[PDB]
């Protein structure tokens, strides 16, 4: 079994640093596997279903 | 608020309910604009069976009759749609197989499968139907296949 | 010549991560500090203070 | 309830003679590049394809835009109005040459044909020149044209062998447009329509071939009834055409081509960036409708 | 981020390929460069910064 | 006791009523003017609570 | 299968009147700036001048009107909120599924307007930036006219 | 209390920004990059 | 940034990043001899033993 991304609304933490740099430019060429956009009407905590 | 929840009478499986969460999102036409729907309703392939001879003309013919609904959830008892009403701003997401590039001012139409029917069909034998898919592209290859049909 | 730490940080399935390990097919990384951002002060934005 | 206001920003003021001939524009029909508010001068008219025209490109670029109405003209910037549809709006007849359109009519909106005074306001405060459509009333829109059509053929069969046209049979059955009662004198010099001449008369080999080649396949005891009626209004010459001297690769490249002359020349006429009239004043020009897109 | 504010379109890969041989062969094996520079020790410096 | 609280679900999606201001009095123009102004001013500013009363809107069309 | 951590970023911004740009600038910010349409301040500047005993007529005092004008620049920020987000704002609720519900709907209508109000404080810093832009010819032009 | 890190040329006092950082995040292009 | 350019406007955006444990395994070896085994138990002999 791999491990999958999922958007349940968990408590996200706060960091000191920051993560912005590059970012818009490395999700076209991919720094890093299994990522996921979310545009305007869609960024937000999904609805908890159980 | 407008939706379209549809029953699974029987049960569903777990390979084909991830093949219906890869086509999350897509556009079906169905049969009546009730809140309450069984699947015989859902299906393209209500007309456009295996064992019999397809009729891209009369499955495109029965295309501009129906009511046409966004997917939005998978259950393995239930599937909720979302409905599209006569003038109304909304929401379409470019899943569709054979990929042509879109751009703001385009042309959209709703067309049958006319490419590969066995990527659009998915049976769900748990029940004992299959549910079809159409194909949204933009007009110029609209028409230009039904240039091509004829 | 640095300051650093003795010995590994400790990480124990103990408590309620237990039950949720064992009935379900998951686990938690401290749900007991998970829990008190959830259900014991919900809608406090994060802050990194 | 909702906001439509596209205030259009300029980089620099307008000059004294170039606000006045915007001031009398004031209600006007304008395609308009995208819908949000904050624009410049670039994205409006029809000067980001037509400032040498083509007609059909402009043509279903009017379907494929949004369309927006002038409301205020202040010296440093502009504002409009977004036109959604089934939108009640209220335009004001300004258009150059004046056409009288009537109340309870359908006014459709068509490319510019006429000269480039009529058409367009050049503006060199900015660099950019402002283009409005042509607003006609449709049945006059398409008599305008189905007219002029005709000229350009005309026109050109005379610059090949001057001695097959006259001159003075044409300019007395074209030049004038009688609709409603009344009789407008065009105006004319036509490079807009060179595109439908070479699309009509490519189309107009292609038919006595194509409508026989398609009743000799289509010949079974399931032929529908009518099609016996509409068997004897082709001509005596047209079946008489042996369709044996094209290749069978030949025949193919001649419907393939033909039906899509036959559709990209009957969607530009069936295209519906039209709006309704409801009540029209003649004197003040002040006309309320709404708009209805195809 | 100067070199790639617009994106990485092909114009913009072409011009990282042209600096990626411009600094293989000036600027490798920077510790053994530093003997026959006469700044020397401020150029590792400058390199391992 | 569950029909009162269908009665908080109904007089919280009702639509907004229609202001009606009196043209025949006089101190009754008054009173009817300012609450426009006074609710309008407050359906434009940026917090929370005037966007949650410019969610309210039904606009049905004539 | 473990969950070892849940982290995110939080943007901080440094605001325009705290910043070294202001330095360069005087900030009197107005109630409501919709209310004037064209500021037209004009100046009456008057030079000075050296008293001469040549043969040419004498000097006289000069003034120049310099007409100092008011560009306006204008900003807009753009927010989307979901339907269903909007929907359960409204909704009456009790039981504490429906409050850590109702607390994801004000996590993130909170959180979409102090974006497009952040994206205001990024709007005066660039709207500034791009005014001493436009009004700064280069050296080689400047250096000899400022001789 | 506005931190900027000043410098002296010759006998006046400079403040010295960069903006890139804000430019930086939200994926704009810096226009001091001409 | 929000400015009124002739741009339009971006909405707002958000990056989801998913990370992932790499197991590593690690071998060792013990070669014990038989006798070594074998005379680990029987003892109360002469002090030799």
């Amino acid at each position: 079994m791999e491990a999958t991304l999922e958007q349940r609304p968990f408590p996200y933490l706060a960091t000191e640093a920051n993560l912005l740099t590059q970012i818009k430019e490395s999700a076209a060429d991919g720094l890093f596997k299994s990522f996921q956009l979310l545009l305007g009407k869609d960024a937000r905590e999904g609805s908890v279903r159980f | 608020d407008k939706s379209i929840v549809v029953n699974l009478t029987s049960r569903l499986f777990a390979d084909e309910l991830a093949a219906l969460q890869s086509k999350i999102g897509s556009v079906l036409p169905l049969g009546d604009c009730h809140r309450l729907q069984n699947i015989q309703a859902l299906g393209l392939g209500c007309v456009c069976s295996r064992e019999t001879s397809p009729d891209y003309i009369q499955i495109m013919q029965y295309l501009s009759k129906c009511t046409l609904a966004v997917l939005e959830e998978v259950r393995p008892d239930s599937l909720r749609l979302t409905r599209m009403d006569p003038s109304d701003n909304l929401q379409i997401k470019n899943v569709y197989a054979p990929f042509f590039q879109w751009d703001s001012n385009t042309q959209l139409a709703v067309l049958p499968p006319l490419f590969s029917r066995k990527d659009s069909t998915i049976v769900l034998e748990s029940n004992g139907f299959d549910i079809v898919f159409p194909m949204v592209v933009p007009q110029q290859l609209g028409h230009a296949i039904l240039q091509q049909l004829l | 010549a640095m300051s650093g730490p003795a010995a590994y940080a400790s990480y124990v399935v103990r408590g309620a991560n237990l039950v949720t390990a064992v009935s379900y097919g998951r686990a938690m990384r401290n749900f007991e500090q998970f829990m008190a951002r959830i259900v014991d002060h919900p809608n406090a934005l994060p802050s990194v203070e | 309830a909702l906001d439509k206001s596209i205030v259009v920003n300029l980089t620099s003021r307008l000059f004294a003679d170039e606000l006045a001939a915007l001031q009398s524009k004031i209600g006007s029909v304008l395609p308009l590049g995208d819908c949000h508010r904050l624009q410049n001068i670039q994205a409006l008219g029809l000067g980001c394809v037509c400032s040498s025209p083509d007609y059909i490109q402009i043509m279903q670029y009017l379907s494929k835009c949004t369309l927006a109405v002038l409301e205020e003209v202040r010296p440093d910037s502009l504002r409009l109005t977004r036109m959604d549809p089934s939108d009640n709006l209220q335009i004001k007849n300004v258009y150059a040459p004046f056409f009288q359109w009537d109340s309870n009519t359908q006014l459709a909106v068509l490319p510019p044909l006429f000269s480039r005074k009529d058409s367009t306001i050049v503006l060199e405060s900015n660099g950019f020149d402002i283009v409005f459509p042509m607003v006609v009333p449709q049945q006059l829109g398409h008599a305008i044209l189905q007219q002029l059509l005709v000229y350009h053929i005309y026109s050109k069969i005379s610059a090949g062998a001057p001695g097959d046209v006259n001159m003075a049979e044409l300019d007395l059955y074209t030049t004038n447009v009688s609709f409603m009662g009344r009789t407008y004198r065009l105006d004319v010099d036509l490079r807009v329509l060179d595109d439908l001449s070479m699309y009509l008369c490519i189309l107009s080999a292609l038919v006595p071939r194509g409508c026989l080649r398609l009743l000799t396949a289509l010949v079974r005891h399931d032929r529908h009834p009518l099609t016996e009626v509409f068997e004897g209004v082709v001509p005596d010459e047209v079946t008489r055409i042996d369709l044996d001297q094209l290749s069978v690769p030949d025949d193919i490249t001649r419907m393939r081509v033909m039906f899509s002359y036959l559709q990209s020349l009957s969607s530009i006429f069936n295209l519906g960036p039209r709006l309704h009239v409801y009540a029209y004043s003649a004197e003040t020009l002040a006309a309320s409708c709404w708009y209805s897109p195809r | 981020p100067v070199y790639s504010e617009r994106g990485l379109k092909k114009a913009v890969k072409s011009d990282m390929v042209s600096m990626f041989k411009a600094h293989l062969i000036e600027h490798s094996f920077f510790l053994d460069k530093a003997e026959l520079m006469t700044r020397g020790k401020q150029y590792v410096l400058t390199m391992l910064s | 006791e569950n029909a009162a609280r269908l009665g908080r679900q109904v007089l919280g999606l009702l639509p907004p009523p229609t202001h009606r201001v009196s043209l025949t009095r006089g101190p009754e123009f008054a009173r009817g003017v300012r609450d426009l102004l006074s609710k309008y001013a407050a359906s434009t500013r940026p917090t929370v609570g005037s966007l949650h009363e410019a969610l309210r809107q039904a606009p049905f069309r004539q | 299968e473990a969950l070892l951590g849940v982290y995110t970023n939080v943007v901080e911004f440094v605001k325009f009147l705290e910043t070294a740009l202001a330095a360069a600038c005087v900030n009197t910010e107005f109630k409501d700036l919709r209310r004037m349409i064209d500021g037209k301040i004009q100046f009456k500047i008057s030079m000075p001048t050296i008293a001469h005993g040549d043969g040419r007529r004498p000097n006289k005092q000069r003034q120049y009107i310099v007409m100092k004008a008011c560009n306006k620049h204008h900003i807009g920020a753009e927010i989307e909120l979901a339907a269903a987000d909007i929907e359960l704002l409204f909704a009456e609720k009790e039981t504490p599924l429906d409050f850590t519900e109702y607390a994801g709907a004000i996590k993130t209508i909170t959180s979409a307007l102090q974006f497009g109000m952040d994206a205001l404080e990024r709007g005066l810093v660039d709207t500034v930036l791009a005014v001493k832009l436009r009004h700064a010819p280069p050296v080689f032009i400047l250096k000899t006219l400022g001789d | 209390r506005i931190a900027a890190s000043l410098v002296k040329i010759g006998d006046k006092f400079v403040a010295i920004e960069s903006l890139q950082r804000m430019y930086n995040e939200t994926q704009f292009p810096c226009p001091l990059n001409r």
